This record gives structure tokens, C-alpha cells and sequence, in this order.
RNA sequence: CGCAAGACGGACCAGAGCGAAAGCAUUUGCCAAGAAUGUUUUCAUUAAUCAAGAACGAAAGUCGGAGGUUCGAAGACGAUCAGAUACCGUCGUAGUUCCGACCAUAAACGAUGCCGACCGGCGAUGCGGCGGCGUUAUUCCCAUGACCCGCCGGGCAGCUUCCGGGAAACCAAAGUCUUUGGGUUCCGGGGGGAGUAUGGUUGCAAAGCUGAAACUUAAAGGAAUUGACGGAAGGGCACCACCA
């Protein structure tokens, strides 16, 4: 019996306690795995058992409980169990261009948009699903859907307005 | 030829999954690391430099080394997963995350997943300019 | 042309006596090709072994490092070399509304092993605390850094490695500093985060034999 | 609001305010009367004392200078001078 | 304590799963059963006592009081035996017994189609603000009738005026409600 | 696995703090400063603002030395397009580093002089002090820290509001202004010509400071409101659309 463990931050603790039927049920039933949250180490930790069928039932269960820690929605994280190749690429928002002060905080305003309208748009047109931490940008989708999710994200946070970004997605989304 | 070990007892190795933006490496070593057992580069499989950092090229490298791992008696692996780090990006890409899931199903007993990325405390000048670079 | 693994051999790594488990893996060694000795090519490797792969009742966010010093007929008689923490544990600990406190001391052992110890301890939110922040003023931090420099000065100095390593394994040192710094500012996760290895004595075979058995 | 007799404030408020900002300035410190237990000698020390008041025949510290009020030593009481 | 995938089904009388039903039974001394075929002896649940008017309700859903109407309901764990030995762990801990984040000035009372008053009472007439049903629904990604058509996620609502007025879920953003008003918010945030 | 050389001090890092402003984040020691708080210590108008004059002044730049890891203006190469010497990549000088002199500009910003008074609230936070039921430092003996409740003072910030203003955006100062006077410094006069020319002056240079006119022109500009059109994107409808 082999196992995986994975940590939690303190702002992501209360989402687990809100979602401990919905993260709970598909790991234990659809994969035959055992799941705990070690409060003395505050880690989520799953292991195999005799009812574990697939060899990679554990590996794609770890990424499901990783993406929920990374702030993704529960339902939108569930497809890591199901679909063969979904992925994630994580960012440092200053890995593209050295913003700081309020020039850092205006990168978040551009890459979110008013009411999340820019985040809601790039997810629709690039077949992905993204989550903004403070310095961190996490995207979730297929690989070519990821590779043209970074560029709409990178080009918001080096100066260009969203409209030049909205135009330049769909010229690549044609292929 | 190799580890004359009983079957309930694993013979561990160490697998180095180096991610880049142009390819991904999969690199199976000793527990010390000084000898490697087999290094199959991700751009050895696909003959298209466009596809050299593919998740698909990652699957094809990791299947061809767990073949070589199982050939030589290594039944288990500790994985030192790795980005490029330093000045450039710190988090290992999906092309590293692909090959992990690849040799998980290929019959290797996967133990500890280790994040050995070269992180600076405090580094030198970023390769991009003041203006920025596409990433 | 040459299939090289027919020209290999297979040695066993065997931990020193502070640990429950001893035989903890294999290690490939090319045979003596006339000139270069197979024991010579083994003689300096390091092993990033965790804690629960050595002592079974223990939580493995810690690591150890171990040198294959002697080759005695298919065994790597293995020394202690260093200690550090798991980077996942390290990244887990550094929260925001608290204070990181560090110190570092260069201590000798009694038997000639020059060590460099590190220390990491964080401030601790009280169990009735309402203020989001738990910061210590800079003079309080210089107090706590001094006792951190004090406690792990004496304990490597008083002892030798076989007693020092045994203090590391439950982190006997870090649990002392936790009680010893309650009066200044209560601490949260005080560890020896890392231990380096600066110099060694002249090598003694029988010291290592007694270090195994 | 808008109806406060400033001729007659409440004294707790007047005690609550900063010492310069009252209707008339009355400071906060006083004179304590240090009775050292070891000796018999009554010694009068200012409440917000600075540097150390020693005992004359005993060579004993009666107070140590902190920031605001001075801290006494062990057992040395005081009696506030009315 | 693992899960060990058998135990979800291991998580004259009656069969009630409501604790408000189960509380009244065992105080008469009435042993009943459940989907667990054995009888009941232990009743572990949570109730809400008003910290203001000292009024316990068995409801766990409401957040405002039923007698005094404040947000001074606090979580109270109970333990009920078959005889009805009510012994209740009142959490004596001043992190809950706290007046800290409790005083802050409120904006002017606003009346209109799109006013948002900051949810004082349990029933003041909010205007009808609702999500669009093409935004309110999530993915039922379990269901295998799934392949044909759109992107592997739900389409985000960028068109309707439910999205332009930034109408959010009442359950979404609840952690920001727990944050006290007078704090150090980052200088570019604006919530609802 | 070692050895070396130089820069860097992430996370902790906060609408936190400090500094006259530029600016300031590894430990330790030394050297002197500093605010605020505390005072029943002292002097008794010693002050506020300030032409002349003086110190500091981001980055870049100029001379000497030293050092040259990273990055890198210029330059040399190699590459997709009707067009490109541009959006690209490989190298890479000066520079970025230290020391000694120059140089004095920035969207040096709160695009908001300084001192003083008055004018609504509300909590949070930083520092100092004051008071207090409690819990932990193994309780306890007082200490003293660590939290917790309240108060005062000076801070960085909020949030609020038909205070009053304002062209409005908005501002608790941008308020106390035709019901116009507390004290005081710099400074603007439709838009260009033009911060140009000439003169003076500082500097090795680059440039900096001061600074026109002839001539030209009926607008230039600021807030706020509605549309139009999209080489902008989605929802609803339609056999003059589609599916079958
Ligand atoms: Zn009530």
C-alpha cells in the first residue's frame, strides 16, 4: 500500500471543511482510495487499498486534490480524475516583467478585469479555467489550450489593454 | 543480472524529471545519483522541435525508461521533480507533470515526490529587460 | 558496442547505528578496470534519506545525509554527513502574519567533527489572540536569536556525533528552545532546519566499526 | 451632540483626557512615600521618578527608572502623599 | 481514522435522521433505531444558543436568532443519551467570546432596484437580485452524456446584466464576511 | 562531489515602520544621531515663513583607479511578412559593482507650499505611557514577557457622512470666500512661436539655471451626458436562417 500526502494553507482549510462530501465521495468510490486530513500536520493524505483498481487511480487523485488546494473550483477540478490529459501551469506574475508597488497590483486588475470579466473571457475562448492568487497565476486546461492561455495572460501583464488581447486570442483560436 | 532481492522487497531508484520550456528530461539514477541508469531525453522521441516539450513527448520518454528500469531490476522510484529555476520560472511544467503520470502506470512503485528546483534566495539580473518578455 | 551493466556490480547501503533500519537501498559501482578500484569510486557518495525510511515511528518531513566511507565486501558502511528539512515542509511553515527568526552557530563536537548548525523558529499566535499579526519587536528577536545561538552551542560542544545525531532524531534540541523561549515571545515551529558538515578528523576505521557495531 | 456644558465637565472624562488638554491643567504623577521594610526610614520618592533613589543608611535601591513610572524593589511599599 | 472504502454505509420505535426529531424522543426515554439497525444510545450533534437571549434552537441552518433576531447565535455542541442526559459543551474560550470586530459605521439606507443593504435582519426586503440561470448552474461532469459540443468547462457569463451588476452567490465570498470591517484591506479591493 | 569570483539579500514583506527628500530588509560588534511617549527638570519669546547663500539629491551621464558573475545601450551576426533598416534570437562594448571627484534632472506625484486655530463619526493598526478581572512562560512568590478589555498622546492608513464647498469628477480638506483680511514663501495670465534664439552664468563634456521678440491663430483645453460605429464579444428570435 503506497500513499500520497499533500499540504494545505490556512485560507484553504475552510474550503475543505465546506467540501468534505464532494472531495470525499469520488476519491473513495470511483477510485477505491482512502483519504485523511492529518490535522497534526494539516495535510491531505490518500493511500491505496485492496479495492484500488487502477494503477494510476492514485496519481490522478493527487492532482484532483492538488488543484483544489491551488484554488480551483471543486467541479472543475474533478475532470483531472476523468479526462486523460488536463494539466496545470503555475506562474509568478513577476516572472514575465518586474512589476512592483502598485504596478504589481495593476497587473492583477488587468488580468482580472472589472467583475472578473477578463478572467471569465479568457477561460471561455481558450478552453481552460484559471485561478488568481496574489503573485500566482494558475491555469488548468489542455496543453495547447494552456499554451495559448499563458499568452493572453502574459500580454495583459506587460502593458497591453484587454481589447488588443481579445483580438489576438481569436486569430490563434482559429487554428 | 542485478539486485538479487526478494520480491516483497523493492529495489528503489531515483528519477530526475527535469522540465524546461523546450523539452523535458527523465533521468533515472542511483539513490546517490552519481550513476544514472538511463537518460531518455524528451526530444529524442519526437522528430519535430515544435513538439519537443509536449506532454506526448513526455509519455514517450518515460515509457522507454521504465522499460529500461524494469529491465534492470529497479522496481521503485523516488522522484526528484524539477523546473529550470534560478532567474527564470520556478514551478515545473506539465511536461514534467505528464511523465510522472506516465511511469506511474508503467509498473514503477512511486515513493517520495521531491521538488528539487534550483531556487535562489536572492538572484542576479533577470534575463528579460525592464520591459518584459513573453511567457 | 559495450553493454556496460555487465561491467557493473551491486553494493548495499547500510545506515549507522542511530537508526532502526540499516539496509536502505542499493548503489551501482563499476568494477575494478585494472587501474581504478571499485571501492575507490564508491568512497564518497551522499544519500538523501528521509526519516521514516530509517526509524519507523517518525514523521518524515526531515532528511539526513550519509557518506559511504568504507567498502567492506558489498556493504557501504555509512557515516552521518548532514541534516536538512523537506522543502515542502519548509514552504508549508512560512506563513504571513508571524515572524521568521533564524540563527546559525559553528560548533565542534568532542570528537573533531566541525558542525554548522542552523535554526528556524516562528512566532506563535496565542489561543485567545484576536490581532491577526503576531510580530516580535526587533530587540525581542535579538533575545530569541541569542538563546537559539546559546542552546545549540553547548549540546554539540558537550557531546560527540553518536549523541548529537540522537538529539536530532526527535529534535531534542528544538524542543528545548521552544520551552526556553516561552518567556520572551512564544514560538511556534522551532527546528534545526539544516545542519552542515565543515571538517572531519583523520579517518578512524574502528570509530566507524563502533559506530555500526 | 451640540449640548455640552464646558463650564462643568464630568470628572472621569477630565481624568480620561490628556493632561494638557483639560479645562485646567492638572498633572497625573504624584509623590509616593517609600517605606523600606528592612529599615525604618520613611523616604519620599516622586511617582514618575528618574534615576535611582538609594537608601541613606542601608545603601539599598528604592526605585528603578522605567519609562513612565518607576518600579520599586521587593517589599518596598508606598503611601500616596494625599 | 481512515475511510477504508466500506465505511460510508457505516457512518416499537422510529427511524429519524433529524436531530430535532431525535432530541424529543430520547428525553421521553424512547429508544429508537435508524438506518443503522441497532438501537440509539449516543446522539452527537450541534445546536445554536443565542449568546444574547440564551435561547437554544436545534436548527443548524439559520445564522440569525429566533427570539432576539441578532447574529448572536453561537455554535453549541450537545451529547444526548438514551435516557436524555443533556450535557452541553459550552465552549469557554474568548476567541468566540469576543467584542472585537463588532463595531463599524454603516452606509446610508439605500432604496432602489439595485441597492444592497448590508444584511442586518433575517427578513428585510431585499430587492430581487438573482443570478442568470446560464451562470447559476455548474457542471454535472459525472454524467457521461457529455462529449458533444462545447469546451471542457462551463461557459462563463460575460453577456447578461446579471454579470455587469456583479451579482454573486450568497454562499460565495463568505470568508470575507468573517473578516472584520476595520482592517487592512488591500488598497484595490471592492466587495459586492 | 568538490574549488573559485562577483552581485544579490526572495519568501517573512504588511496600504507596517523609519528617514528632510531621494531612499531604506542576512547575523554580530563598534560609532555617533533621531522622533514619539514620560516628567511637578531647566531658559523665559529664544519664534513662523523665508530673496542672498549652503548641504543632500532616483536612474542615466563624465573623468581617474580597482573589479569584472549576471544583465546589458551601441555594435556584429542569423531569421516570418507587398514592403522594415521594427515587434525575434544569438553574442556583446560602455555600463550595471567598489573607492575619489564632477554632474543636479525625473510622471522627484497627493499631478495637492509651511505654521497655527476651528469644523462629523467609527473602529482597526505602529510607538510610548496609564489602568484592569483573566490564561500561559510549567502554574505558584513578586517579577517580567505573550495574549485579552479599556484610555491618552503623536503616526501611516482606512471606512463612513446632504459639515460645507466645487465646472463637475470629487475633497474631512481641495471646508470655515461677495457674509470676501490669522502669518508668510514660490508662482499663472487664450493657444503657438519656444524653454527656441541672443546675452549672462555653472560644468571637462553632456548639459543645467535665467530667458524673449518678430510673427501666427479663434480657438486650444477641463469635467460631466448621450449616441454612432467596431477590422468587439456573447444571449433571444426567424423555414425571406439552419438541422432532418
Ligand atoms: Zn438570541
Amino acid at each position: 500500500e503506497e500513499t500520497r500526502k499533500i499540504p494545505v494553507p490556512a485560507n484553504r482549510y475552510t474550503p475543505l471543511k465546506e467540501n468534505w462530501m464532494k472531495i470525499f465521495t469520488p476519491i473513495v468510490e470511483h477510485l477505491g482510495l482512502q483519504i485523511r486530513f492529518n490535522l497534526k500536520s494539516r495535510n491531505v493524505e490518500i493511500r491505496t487499498c485492496k479495492e484500488t483498481k487502477d494503477v494510476s487511480a492514485l496519481t490522478k487523485a493527487a492532482d484532483f486534490v492538488k488543484a483544489f488546494i491551488l484554488g480551483f473550483q471543486v467541479e472543475d477540478a474533478l475532470a483531472l480524475i476523468r479526462l486523460d490529459d488536463l494539466f496545470l501551469e503555475s506562474f509568478e506574475i513577476t516572472d514575465v516583467k518586474p512589476l512592483k508597488g502598485d504596478h504589481l497590483s495593476r497587473a492583477i486588475g488587468r488580468i482580472a478585469g472589472k467583475g472578473g470579466k477578463t478572467k471569465f473571457t479568457i477561460e471561455n475562448v481558450t478552453r481552460t479555467r484559471i485561478v488568481l492568487a496574489d503573485v500566482k497565476v494558475h491555469i488548468l486546461g489542455s496543453f495547447q489550450n494552456i499554451k495559448m492561455a499563458r499568452t493572453a495572460i502574459c500580454n495583459l501583464i506587460l502593458g497591453n489593454p484587454p481589447s488588443k488581447v481579445y483580438g489576438n486570442i481569436r486569430a490563434v483560436a482559429s487554428r | 543480472l542485478g539486485p538479487q532481492v526478494a520480491e516483497g522487497e523493492n529495489v528503489f531508484g531515483v528519477c530526475h524529471i527535469f522540465a524546461s520550456f523546450n523539452d523535458t528530461f527523465v533521468h533515472v539514477t542511483d539513490l546517490s545519483g552519481k550513476e544514472t541508469i538511463c537518460r531518455v531525453t524528451g526530444g529524442m522521441k519526437v522528430k519535430a522541435d515544435r513538439d519537443e516539450s509536449s506532454p506526448y513527448a513526455a509519455m514517450l520518454a518515460a515509457q522507454d525508461v521504465a522499460q529500461r528500469c524494469k529491465e534492470l531490476g529497479i522496481t521503485a522510484l523516488h522522484i526528484k521533480l524539477r523546473a529550470t529555476g534560478g532567474n527564470r520560472t520556478k514551478t515545473p511544467g506539465p511536461g514534467a507533470q505528464s511523465a510522472l503520470r506516465a511511469l506511474a502506470r508503467s509498473g514503477m512503485k512511486i515513493g517520495r515526490i521531491e521538488d528539487v528546483t534550483p531556487i535562489p534566495s536572492d538572484s542576479t539580473r533577470r534575463k528579460g529587460g525592464r520591459r518584459g518578455r513573453r511567457l | 558496442v559495450v553493454d556496460p551493466f555487465s561491467k557493473k556490480d551491486w553494493y548495499d547501503v547500510k545506515a549507522p547505528a542511530m537508526f532502526n533500519i540499516r539496509n536502505i537501498g542499493k548503489t551501482l559501482v563499476t568494477r575494478t578496470q585494472g587501474t581504478k578500484i571499485a571501492s575507490d569510486g564508491l568512497k564518497g557518495r551522499v544519500f538523501e534519506v528521509s526519516l521514516a525510511d530509517l526509524q519507523n515511528d517518525e514523521v518524515a518531513f526531515r532528511k539526513f545525509k550519509l557518506i559511504t566511507e568504507d567498502v567492506q565486501g558489498k556493504n557501504c558502511l555509512t557515516n552521518f554527513h548532514g541534516m536538512d528539512l523537506t522543502r515542502d515542509k519548509m514552504c508549508s511553515m512560512v506563513k504571513k502574519w508571524q515572524t521568521m527568526i533564524e540563527a546559525h552557530v559553528d560548533v565542534k563536537t568532542t570528537d573533531g567533527y566541525l558542525l554548522r548548525l542552523f535554526c528556524v523558529g516562528f512566532t506563535k499566535k496565542r489561543n485567545n489572540q484576536i490581532r491577526k499579526t503576531s510580530y516580535a519587536q526587533h530587540q525581542q528577536v535579538r533575545q530569541i536569536r541569542k538563546k537559539m545561538m546559546e542552546i545549540m552551542t553547548r549540546e554539540v560542544q558537550t557531546n560527540d556525533l553518536k549523541e548529537v545525531v540522537n538529539k536530532l532524531i526527535p529534535d531534542s534540541i528544538g524542543k528545548d528552545i521552544e520551552k526556553a523561549c516561552q518567556s520572551i515571545y512564544p514560538l511556534h515551529d522551532v527546528f534545526v532546519r539544516k545542519v552542515k558538515m565543515l571538517k572531519k578528523p583523520k579517518f578512524e576505521l574502528g570509530k566507524l566499526m563502533e559506530l555500526h557495531g | 451632540p451640540l449640548a455640552k456644558d464646558l463650564l462643568h465637565p464630568s470628572p472621569e472624562e477630565e481624568k480620561r483626557k490628556h493632561k494638557k488638554k483639560r479645562l485646567v491643567q492638572s498633572p497625573n504623577s504624584y509623590f509616593m512615600d517609600v517605606k523600606c521594610p528592612g529599615c525604618y526610614k520613611i523616604t519620599t520618592v516622586f511617582s514618575h521618578a528618574q534615576t535611582v533613589v538609594l537608601c541613606v543608611g542601608c545603601s539599598t535601591v528604592l526605585c528603578q527608572p522605567t519609562g513612565g513610572k518607576a518600579r520599586l524593589t521587593e517589599g518596598c511599599s508606598f503611601r500616596r502623599k494625599q | 481514522g481512515w475511510i477504508t472504502p466500506s465505511n460510508i454505509k457505516q457512518i416499537v420505535g422510529c427511524l429519524t435522521t433529524d436531530f430535532a426529531m431525535q432530541n424529543v424522543l430520547l428525553q421521553m426515554g424512547l429508544h429508537v433505531l435508524a438506518v443503522n439497525g441497532m438501537l440509539i444510545r449516543e446522539a452527537r450533534s450541534y445546536i445554536l444558543r443565542c449568546h444574547g437571549c440564551f435561547k437554544t434552537t436545534s436548527d443548524m441552518s439559520r445564522v440569525f436568532c429566533s427570539h432576539c433576531g441578532n447574529k448572536t447565535l453561537k455554535k453549541v455542541s450537545v451529547t444526548v443519551s438514551d435516557d436524555g442526559t443533556l450535557h452541553m459543551h459550552f465552549s469557554r474560550n474568548p476567541k468566540v467570546l469576543n467584542p472585537r470586530g463588532l463595531r463599524y459605521s454603516l452606509p446610508t439606507p439605500k432604496g432602489g432596484k439595485y441597492a444592497i443593504n448590508p444584511h442586518l435582519t433575517e427578513d428585510q426586503r431585499f430587492p430581487q437580485l438573482r443570478l442568470s440561470q446560464k451562470a447559476r448552474q455548474k457542471t454535472n461532469v459525472f454524467a457521461p452524456d457529455y462529449i458533444a459540443g462545447v469546451s471542457p468547462f462551463v461557459e462563463n457569463d460575460i453577456s447578461s446584466r446579471s454579470a455587469t451588476l456583479q451579482v454573486r452567490d450568497s454562499t460565495l465570498g463568505a470568508g470575507r464576511r468573517r473578516l472584520n470591517p476595520n482592517a487592512s484591506r488591500k488598497k484595490f479591493v471592492k466587495k459586492r
